[PDB]
């Protein structure tokens, strides 16, 4: 059972790594979206001024 | 014989309008204008990857 379980854990680690990578990706994407939105708001403020 | 050419005189216009309408959504799919972030293809999947 030793080598079997170690191989299983070996696979599961890289799986976890990939998942965390995808998490970081969309976190960056959401930040970008927020920046774009506040930029549009600032532009409308300029038009109002 | 009159009515036939009458219809033939508009077949072409209809085909042209339809092809234009198709092409509209065709390239609206790729690289969405992002007026809304509801869905964009082939420029976000690439960016996210």
């Amino acid at each position: 059972l030793l080598e079997r379980l170690l191989g299983e854990m070996e696979l599961e680690l890289i799986e976890l790594r990939r998942a965390l990578a995808q998490t970081i990706a969309t976190f960056k994407s959401t930040e970008r979206q927020r920046d774009a939105q506040q930029l549009i708001a600032q532009r409308w403020y300029e038009k109002a001024q | 014989e009159r009515k036939y050419l009458e219809l033939k005189s508009q077949k072409n216009l209809y085909l042209a309008r339809l092809k234009s309408a198709i092409a509209a959504q065709k390239i609206e799919e790729i690289a969405g204008n992002l007026d809304n972030a509801s869905a964009s293809s082939l420029f976000e999947r690439i960016e996210t990857k």
